[PDB]
């Protein structure tokens, strides 16, 4: 339902970078209230940047350059009304749409509820393998936990419907195996930027959920 | 506002060719610019058919799909797509999407139903 969860703050930024090489046709930001779509911004290379009147003095684009590959949505002064699920939708030829869904919630630092269960370190330049140490498990999620946001790196599932494509910009290798096994996440050619908290979330059919948190350190 | 018009269901027989109609309704006084049309199968990774205002058509497999009403040098308003040689795996829901400015994207879902023989 969402690819990234960000913590509500005054000048929060909803990160969205197009990761494909296709030339953009149009980019749009929208927000789902409960079931309806408010248009926030629309950019097309044949026109000027269009921001709806309801958001003209509420959001702006800080980390963009020509072409607008980075369409991150920064807020001037974000309020309770900005809580919800946002949609960053890139359109291109001939690939079509590339969508990223960002859920804005009210919370404290996400690292508080994610204490480290293991300390893994590795030298820069190696393929780090994060093995998750977690009948009737249904869904498995790999995510990187930061104080301001949580990014889903991998979402595996056996029975139900999902071939989840990670919208995380950094390249990671996931395995959605069928023998219920040690869920691993591979960080190819890990650098110092890949350091942080990586959480393995297993969700069973009972509603039970268990978390295993690995703190990765790349000196 | 700009609204996509399409039926909820399109029936077709096994082995026949069927056309999924999908049109963009825009009021006579409202200005809009449609950049490209996109068909996607509900439950897949990417799109199966795209028509760009300048680049023309593109299909996941060119032999099975065809934009029957989209044409270069004309207003992109009709995204109707014909599917050739219906097989049982073509059964499902399909998304017809219009990329418009400045209104944004408008989409609708169409249930393609493949019928068996007598
Ligand atoms: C759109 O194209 C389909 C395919 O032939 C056609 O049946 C339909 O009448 C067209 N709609 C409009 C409004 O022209």
């Amino acid at each position: 339902l969402w690819d990234t969860t960000v913590r509500l703050s005054e000048t929060m930024t909803l990160e969205c970078v197009y990761p494909l090489t296709h030339n953009l046709t149009q980019v749009e930001w929208t927000k789902n209230t409960g079931t309806k779509t408010v248009s926030i911004a629309v950019y097309n290379p044949n026109h000027n940047m269009h921001i709806e009147s309801n958001y003209l003095h509420r959001v702006h684009f800080l980390n963009s350059t020509v072409g607008f590959r980075n369409m991150s949505l920064s807020f001037y002064n974000a309020s309770e009304a900005d809580i919800g699920i946002y949609s960053c939708l890139f359109h291109a030829f001939p690939n079509g749409p590339w969508e990223k869904k960002i859920k804005v919630v009210w919370s404290d630092s996400f690292e508080i509820a994610a204490p480290s269960d293991s300390y893994l370190s590795a030298e820069p330049g190696q393929d780090v393998t994060l093995t998750c140490q977690l009948w009737p498990v249904q869904q498995v999620i790999w995510e990187k936990v930061q104080p301001h946001q949580v990014d889903i790196l991998a979402s595996c599932n056996l029975s139900q419907e999902t071939r989840y494509t990670s919208k995380y910009l950094r390249q990671t290798r996931s395995n959605c195996s069928q023998g219920s096994m040690k869920s691993i996440l591979i960080i190819p050619n890990a650098m110092a930027a890949d350091s942080g908290l990586y959480r393995c979330r297993s969700e069973a059919i009972t509603g039970k959920n268990k978390s295993f948190v690995i703190r990765l350190i790349i000196t | 506002d700009v609204v996509v018009q399409a039926p909820t269901q399109v029936p077709g027989f096994l082995g026949d060719s069927v056309t999924l109609p999908c049109y963009l309704q825009v009021p006579n006084m409202e200005v809009t610019h449609v950049s490209q049309l996109t068909w996607a199968r509900h439950g897949e990774s990417g799109s199966m058919a795209v028509f760009h205002q300048t680049q023309g058509p593109s299909y996941s497999e060119s032999k099975r799909l065809e934009f029957v009403a989209a044409r270069l040098g004309a207003e992109l308003r009709n995204a109707s797509l014909r599917m050739f040689g219906l097989r049982v795996e073509d059964e499902g829901n399909y998304t017809c999407l219009f990329v418009t400015f400045p209104q944004g994207s408008r989409s609708v879902d169409i249930w393609l139903r493949v019928l068996a023989k007598p």
